[PDB]
């Protein structure tokens, strides 16, 4: 998506009056109130163990119950979204605009452009997260959101690039790009103005997912010391340290499990309408 | 084309030679110090630290141990792995048993995403799409873990109809439910893809005209619109068979496999540097194979994609 | 139909890859030692509840605790047709003791005369022997000590005393894949394959020259090597596990339920700690005394060890284990370890009255390990009782945390344990309280319990060398140089095939008479 | 009774004015009827609706369509499945966007004729439908994908597909516009002994009105979605009564060098038989001529004659195998670089043969009609807008269409959009490419009006390819002739006309209606 000029003022206003566009935005719109003032929804400190409450459950004085340590679950849950909306979101965008645009250059020109982003292409897909992930924070003084997203956008953009080319192959070969040659475009405007738009789900269906992969690994970063420090809370930190507790009967593990499947919900339904407003019928 | 193959093939050497480098760096450059390790939880006496420092030789400059590791590659001698024993017969024992499981999951993901992909795409918007959108989305969120351990539990214990372990007995048949679970997580990727190129393609000027020939539909379907809607999900299938291996750790915890993943993670927990090198070139190697064969598929599925 | 074949004769355990060769004086872990205990006899032998008694000795006698006259008793055999004379022990504790062997368990040769020379620097000093052992005749031997030692009779049943056959020194490596020992076990015959199939089994069956004291009743062992303890657990439900030998901390209230009358329970001979260097600031001196103080009333330990570990630890009362000979639980002067928040605060405002506090209390542990849950609740009371904001830090990798903690580089507090090796007092407290020992973490010095630990070794007899323990130990109760927190308890469970399992010293299962029929 | 009876037919695109509004009309089982009319008037959107093969968002509403006694109107598709094939032959209109890129022609027709098994006949009755179709060498034709085809022989391809289960009738789309005059004679006299000693019917649906007199039995006229006339075919295309037939019968068509091209020649590499056995396809042989400035010069031939190949070379848009163009004395268009391209492409631009593909689905008509006034940087905003709309209105087209897509647009409105985008920047060469042909007679006269006086006004030097030769001798100031990739004859308009001196060029001028 480089060129959709000419009427954003008539898409804007056919994706106006599109429910699926409505309910995903107000949801949107409500995840990120959430993650903006978490003040509002609860008065308890995430970070407050009572351990004479281990494990109770749901009441009048805790909504979600307590977990092993004795925190209370609804204000972790409700302190969580900001941690891994930012980790999500901004993985998502980096990965999304980096591997996109690096594979859409390599699938257009291909001459030797194409041999040097496939190359580093092949060797960044074969070298683990961890053993990167383990080297390279013995530089960093302090870890943060920043470090997080930094490393998980660094290690996973080349499947998106490898989408994007694979993308931008199929359409090089149309008539409308020897028309747009011919009309006196050069290949960078052609690029864009017509190559990007005409080649773009297949990207948007895989950062759709990839936002959710994303708010998942962060944990497994996490739990090593290698990223995100512990006191952060987090969604997927309480989904990793809740699982064990599953034998024994307790659904605690599903409260923070189901914040981040409306999450990953929402942006799906969002990506989707935004999609459909390219090809309209 | 012979020549771009033959390009392909002829880079692939410099390319390799520089990632054995890189990749014996940043091995190298772990924090710890193996020799610390070398005696668990206890301390080695100062004078044995010294002859076992000397005897791995963990005291040379680096780019000696690099030569030392790279030249003897040419005898096979990939190393020898402080609990003694040979780097080869440690790949040899870890490596097929992840080959047999890798491409069990990857020919059950396929079968089952490209399916429901294709009717979710034809039929878009209604009850059978929204189910397999959020059958992928709850797949997203609920950890492995839980989904290993609860299919494990069922199938294997309550209903006795598969086993609970497969240690040293890893038939195509009793690797089957591993497979499944490991190939799960691969499921919305296959979907979603799937489903959008469908939808774009179903409206083509020559599938009216295939319809107006009096085809049946599920032909019509099949040989017009999906034969011409497999390039990005092929994409990613060739670009997940890479990491089916090498990333199947907590599969092979549930079930008792021996893979490749626990070898690495407990060669880097001790910081035993030949071992990481080798199975990380290998993946470069499978990865960079693969991605050939790829591109050449490309080339068979569109014959007006062709390379120079 | 084909395949399915059943084992009901062989007891299947569960174990893990041993990390090295399989030979006596270099394996360390419990992993190669279950093994080498099955498959060697040494000097003298434990039963379950930990009392020594001579198994290849006749007799080993002494009259100062400083020289010992050794008869070995004929008729012994290798499972090789060869004997096992006084040769096959001298030979192989100067093996283990020489220092261009690098060895494992080199300090366990430490009180003997000689062993400098031996353990130094090669090529600086000559003798390649150690001057204390000497062989009399092909079934005797003396030993000279360095100083008297109540415990060295004692020590005789680890598996670091134990001989080798002489067809075992001309390729050690090659032994070390297909050892040959003298005990109750040999490795399954093998025409199959390999009787040790890496990171797979071992088989081991019986062996019919053994007449000893651990006389076996099964027609075999399998240790089936594991990873992730749940599976485990789940082969045990299925009826493909004869004996689980430790629960899955997931499993630790519904074992109960599963297992049901096919579990038990004992106290083996392990502890856990938090140690603080003395180095850190604000923890050193006095001003450090009173924080180390002040830390050990701010931790439930009854209430952690029963809402984290559900009945598995116990409460420390001093700084052993309670499985051991002579442990005292009413020691005068160990309320210093009940949990008090008026004393915290208090000692902590005694100490700030000298230097303020200022930064971070960070616990450092290895990450995967199963630590994250007591250090997260210790770190949270201490928290909560004091003011000070104390987190915890986990490790990426085990070497790197080995690493700061042995080059004395690291910066915060850690876990950290003991785990012994013969059922002895001394043992848990000689090895990390004296003045440059090896697993003296934290720097701590004292001369005056050096000296009163000295004394207890030169004790005419073991139950008033206990006396003299539990009186050093006050010592450590006024300067505590580490923080105990907690006993480990063995939980064990079997399946309806198994008949006689129990629980032993060290919380390992009785191998040799588990009763399968 | 009638075999197809249509009777009130109206339909809808998805909440707008209907786009047809009650048609009626009869086939009789044994004939030929024409429906001729405006551009734009539903004659694809009937044929559409009685098959059941609308657009994603049309669907008839308030009418009916009864075949063989059987009103099929609700779809009931297997009804309708056990008619498509068997009963009922379609032929589309875009050669170009109607087979599958991927599927090697062959194969393509081999699908089509079923209700049989045959075994490894089907591959031998295929070769014979090509044959008859009218293909000069089908065995090869039928191991190309088709985009290895003319544009055509794609056409042919469409036809024998469209014949292959013995329909009885068959719905064809203008399938005449891509061959030349004895192509056309062929097929026709085919289709025309189809319809006898069988029984075929045909609903021909065409834009030349001198084939409809000589080979329809009845005629139906279209306009606006309304039948304006129906009846015998000569008492309407010789007497006719209404106003709008009798404009369109009358105005039918009648009966200092800037390019020099030198010696060009095109050469393909083909895998015919094994992957790896190559084959050579000499599409442009030697041809050289040149172009006197402000003239009209005009490229007549056969069917897979290389004309489209010798366009796209002079545009600079494919690479010679051999000779040169050489444009203006300065620019050498087989290598301009960096510099001279945009100078050569605001003086040179192409009008694609279907112009449908060319047009990027995601533009609407303004943004596609106004992308060379932008490129070239002419006005800022709104003399951009007011210069779009004299174009759109110059080629008579209504205003109402700024903001379609070209999904959703007649087959006869794509080309003149792509006429107006090429017009945009007034160039001083335009290369047509047999883009008049989808356009009726009195649409096509105020096309070629326009570029008359465009050529009178300024001087624009035209270089026009097309298989109609009532135009071409109307326009035309040379005519050069093709066959094989050869030049057969170059000279002027009369002396090729008059007194041709080739035998090829003579049966080529005795082939018309
Ligand atoms: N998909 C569509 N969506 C909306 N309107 C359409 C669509 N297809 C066609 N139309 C409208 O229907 C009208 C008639 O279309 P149709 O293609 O039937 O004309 P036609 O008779 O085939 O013209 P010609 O063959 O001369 O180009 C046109 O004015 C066009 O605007
Ligand atoms: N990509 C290709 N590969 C191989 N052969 C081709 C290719 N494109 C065209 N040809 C061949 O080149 C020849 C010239 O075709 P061309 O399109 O120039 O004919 P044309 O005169 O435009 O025909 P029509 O007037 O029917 O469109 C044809 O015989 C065709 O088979
Ligand atoms: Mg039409
Ligand atoms: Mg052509």
């Amino acid at each position: 998506m480089a060129e959709h000029t000419g009427f954003w003022l008539d898409a804007w206003r056919g994706l106006r009056r599109r429910p699926k566009f409505v309910i995903a935005a107000a949801l949107i719109l409500l995840i990120l109130v959430v993650a903006a003032f978490p003040s509002l929804f609860t008065a308890a400190d995430p970070t407050y163990a009572d351990p004479s409450q281990s494990m109770l459950a749901p009441s009048a004085a805790h909504w979600f119950g307590t977990d092993l340590q004795g925190h209370d679950i609804y204000s972790r849950t409700v302190y969580g979204a900001r941690a891994s909306v930012t980790v999500g979101l901004g993985a998502t965008l980096a990965v999304f605009v980096v591997g996109g645009a690096l594979g859409a250059l390599a699938g257009f020109y291909g001459s030797w452009i194409d041999a040097v982003v496939s190359r580093v292409t092949d060797v960044f897909l074969g070298l683990p997260l961890l053993l990167a992930a383990i080297v390279l924070m013995q530089v960093m003084h302090h870890r943060t959101v920043w470090t997080v997203i930094a490393i998980l956008a660094l290690f996973g953009w080349p499947q998106v690039a490898r989408i994007a080319r694979g993308a931008v192959l199929e359409v090089r070969a149309s008539d409308y790009v020897l028309a747009a040659k011919a009309l006196g475009l050069n290949r960078f405007q052609i690029l864009l103005r017509h190559a990007l738009p005409n080649a773009v789900g297949p990207v948007i269906a895989v950062a759709t997912v990839a936002l959710g992969i994303f708010i998942v690994t962060e944990a497994t970063l996490s739990y090593l010391g290698v990223g995100l420090p512990t006191s952060v809370v987090s969604w997927g930190g309480d989904i990793n340290v809740a699982q064990t507790r599953l034998r024994s009967g307790s659904p605690i593990l599903f409260y923070p499990a189901g914040a981040l499947a409306i999450t990953v919900l929402a942006f799906m339904m969002m990506g989707d309408a935004l999609r459909d407003a390219l090809d309209p019928a | 084309m012979g020549w771009y193959v033959a390009r392909r093939v002829a880079v692939m050497v410099p390319v390799f030679l520089g990632a054995t480098l890189l990749i014996y760096g940043m091995v190298f450059l772990l924090p710890g110090d193996p020799v610390a390790a070398l005696a668990g939880d206890r301390p080695l006496t100062p004078a044995v630290a010294a002859q076992l420092r000397s005897h791995y030789h963990l005291d040379d400059p680096f780019l000696v141990q690099y030569l030392r590791y790279l030249g003897g590659i040419l005898h096979g001698d990939l190393g020898r792995a402080y609990s003694g024993l040979p780097v080869s017969a440690v790949l040899a024992h870890a490596f097929p048993v992840t080959i047999r499981l890798a491409l069990i999951a990857l020919a059950v993901e396929a079968v089952l995403g490209i399916g429901f992909g294709v009717i979710a795409g034809l039929r878009q918007g209604g009850i059978f799409d929204s189910a397999v959108l959020v059958t992928g989305l709850v797949i997203i969120a609920i950890p492995i873990f839980v989904l290993g351990f609860l299919a494990q539990f069922l199938f294997g214990v309550q209903l006795e109809i598969a086993p609970v372990t497969v240690g040293e007995r890893a038939s195509v048949g009793r690797l089957l439910l591993p497979g499944i679970v490991l190939g799960a997580m691969s499921f919305a990727y296959v979907v979603r893809l799937t489903r959008s190129a469908v939808a774009a393609n179903a409206h083509a000027d020559y599938v009216r005209t295939a319809t107006a020939k009096g085809l049946s539909r599920p032909r019509v379907v099949t040989v017009h619109i999906l034969r011409n809607s497999l390039i990005p999900v092929v994409t990613f299938l060739g670009a997940d068979l890479g990491a089916l291996m090498g990333g199947a750790i907590v599969t092979e915890g549930i079930f008792n496999i021996h893979g490749v993943g626990g070898v690495l993670y407990q060669a880097v927990t001790r910081q035993e540097t030949p071992t990481v090198v080798s199975i990380v070139t290998v993946l470069v190697l499978i990865y960079l194979i693969t991605n050939l064969l790829v591109d050449l598929l490309y080339a068979a599925l569109d014959p007006r994609i062709r390379y120079g | 139909c084909g395949g399915g074949v059943l084992s009901p004769d062989v007891v299947l355990v569960n174990g893990g890859e041993p990390p090295n060769p399989l030979i006596p004086t270099g394996t360390n872990d419990s992993n190669g030692g279950r093994i080498i205990d099955r498959l060697f006899a040494g000097l003298m032998s434990y039963d379950a509840v930990g009392k020594p008694s001579l198994e290849v000795a006749q007799s080993i006698e002494s009259a100062d605790n400083v020289n010992y006259r050794i008869t070995v008793k004929p008729g012994w055999k290798f499972t090789d047709g060869s004997p096992v004379t006084a040769h096959s022990f001298v030979d192989a504790w100067n093996y283990g003791a020489l220092s261009t062997n690098a060895q494992l368990q080199q300090h366990f040769f430490s009180p003997i005369e000689g062993f400098d020379d031996v353990a130094g620097a090669p090529g600086d000093k000559s003798r390649t022997t150690m001057s204390g052992l000497r062989v009399v005749n092909d079934l005797e031997f003396t030993v000279r000590l360095k100083a008297p030692t109540i415990d060295f009779t004692l020590r005789l049943g680890h598996s670091s005393f134990y001989p080798l056959p002489d067809s075992a020194f001309r390729d050690m490596a090659a032994f070390g894949r297909n050892p040959i020992g003298n005990g109750p076990y040999k490795l399954a015959d093998g025409p199959a394959g390999p009787a040790w199939e890496h990171n797979v089994r071992i088989d081991l069956v019986p062996n019919p020259d053994y007449h000893g004291n651990r006389k076996p009743r099964n027609k075999g062992l399998r240790f089936e090597f594991y990873a992730n303890l749940d599976t485990a657990y789940a082969d045990l439900l299925s009826g493909n596990l004869d004996v689980l030998d430790t629960i899955p901390p997931s499993a630790l209230t519904v074992y109960q339920r599963d297992l049901g009358d096919h579990a038990t329970s004992g106290p083996a001979a392990i502890n856990q700690t938090l140690d603080t260097p003395l180095r850190l600031p604000h923890f050193g001196g006095e001003e450090g005394r009173l924080r180390r103080l002040a830390l050990s009333a701010a931790i439930n330990r009854p209430q952690i060890c029963q809402q984290i570990f559900a009945g598995t630890r116990s409460p420390a009362r001093d700084f052993t284990a309670r499985s051991l000979p002579g442990f005292d639980p009413n020691l005068p002067g160990n309320e210093v370890l009940d949990y008090d928040p008026q004393r915290a605060r208090r000692l902590w405002a005694q100490a700030d009255a000298i230097s303020p506090w200022s930064g971070r209390y960070a616990i450092a542990y290895n990450a995967d390990a199963g630590h994250r849950d007591w250090v997260d609740a210790v770190a949270n009371s201490i928290k909560n009782v004091l003011g000070i904001d104390a987190v915890a830090a986990p490790q990426p990798t085990f070497a790197g945390f080995r690493t700061q903690i042995t080059n004395r580089a690291i910066d915060s507090a850690f876990r950290a344990g003991w785990r012994g090796d013969y059922p002895s007092m001394i043992e848990f407290l000689a090895p990390l309280f004296t003045a440059g020992a090896g697993s003296n973490d934290v720097g701590y010095i004292n001369p005056e319990f050096d000296a009163a630990l000295a004394a207890a070794e030169a004790a005419p007899t073991l139950t008033e060398s206990h006396e003299l323990v539990n009186d050093a130990q006050r010592i450590l109760f006024h300067d505590m140089p580490v923080v105990p927190l907690w006993d480990y308890i063995s939980v064990v469970g079997w399946s309806s095939q198994v008949s006689n399992v129990t629980v032993t010293w060290n919380g390992l299962p009785d191998y040799e008479n588990i009763v399968k029929a | 009774a009638p075999l197809l009876s249509v009777e009130g037919l109206e339909v809808t695109f998805g909440t707008d004015a209907p786009a047809v509004c009650g048609v009626d009309l009869a086939v009789r089982s044994g004939q030929t009827v024409a429906v001729v009319g405006e551009s734009g008037s539903g004659k694809s959107t009937t044929a559409a609706a009685i098959l059941g093969l609308l657009p994603a968002g049309g669907r008839i509403t308030a009418g009916r369509v009864v075949f063989d006694g059987r009103d099929i109107t609700g779809a009931d598709a297997k009804r309708l499945r056990s008619i498509r094939g068997r009963e009922i032959g379609y032929v589309p209109q875009d050669p170009m966007t109607n087979l599958n890129p991927v599927w090697k022609v062959g194969f393509q027709v081999t699908e089509a004729l079923r209700a049989n098994t045959d075994g490894r006949a089907a591959r031998r009755r295929a070769v014979e439908l090509l044959a008859e179709a009218g293909l000069p060498d089908p065995a090869k034709q039928a191991g190309r994908y088709p985009h290895q085809l003319s544009g055509g022989m794609c056409q042919r391809a469409l036809i024998a597909i469209g014949l292959a289960g013995r329909p009885r009738l068959l719905i064809a789309d203008q399938p005449t516009s891509a061959l030349d005059v004895t192509v056309q004679r062929q097929v026709l006299d085919h289709l025309q002994g189809l319809t006898d000693e069988l029984g075929t019917a045909l609903l021909l649906i065409t834009h030349d009105l001198a084939l409809a007199a000589q080979r329809a039995e009845a005629v139906v006229v279209v306009r606006r979605g309304v039948v304006v006339e129906s009846g015998a075919a000569q008492s309407i295309l010789q007497s006719p009564q209404h106003e709008y037939t009798r404009r369109l019968v009358a105005a039918a068509p009648s009966l200092g060098d800037i390019l020099v091209v030198s010696e060009l020649t095109k050469i393909y590499r083909e895998s015919r038989g094994a992957p790896w056995r190559r084959v050579e396809s000499r599409a442009v042989d030697g041809v050289s001529f040149r172009l006197p400035r402000a003239s009209t010069l005009a490229i007549v031939g056969e069917s897979g004659s290389g004309k489209s190949t010798l366009a796209r070379m002079v545009l600079g848009l494919l690479q010679p195998t051999s000779g040169t163009v050489v444009f203006d004395g300065t620019y050498d268009v087989g290598a301009l670089a960096r510099d001279q391209v945009l100078a050569f492409r605001r003086r040179v631009q192409p009008v694609f043969q279907n112009p449908y593909s060319s047009l990027d689905p995601m533009y609407s008509v303004f943004r596609a009609i106004e992308e060379p006034l932008r490129v070239h940087h002419v006005g800022d905003r709104r003399q951009r807008q007011r210069a779009v709309r004299e174009l759109v209105d110059q080629v008579a087209l209504p205003s109402s269409i700024l903001g379609r897509r070209p999904r959703e647009l007649s087959g006869g409105q794509r080309q003149r959009v792509a006429i107006a985008r090429a017009l945009a920047l007034r160039p001083e060469v335009l290369v047509c490419d047999q883009a008049v042909s989808a356009l009726d007679v009195l649409v096509q006269a105020q096309i070629l009006d326009l570029l008359a006086d465009l050529q009178a006004d300024l001087g624009l030097t035209y270089l026009f390819i097309s298989h109609d030769l009532a135009v071409i001798r109307q326009i035309a100031d040379d005519v050069l002739v093709m066959r094989a990739g050869r030049v057969v004859e170059h000279a002027s308009t009369e002396e090729v006309f008059s007194r041709p001196r080739h035998e090829y060029t003579r049966q080529l001028l005795q082939a018309i209606p």
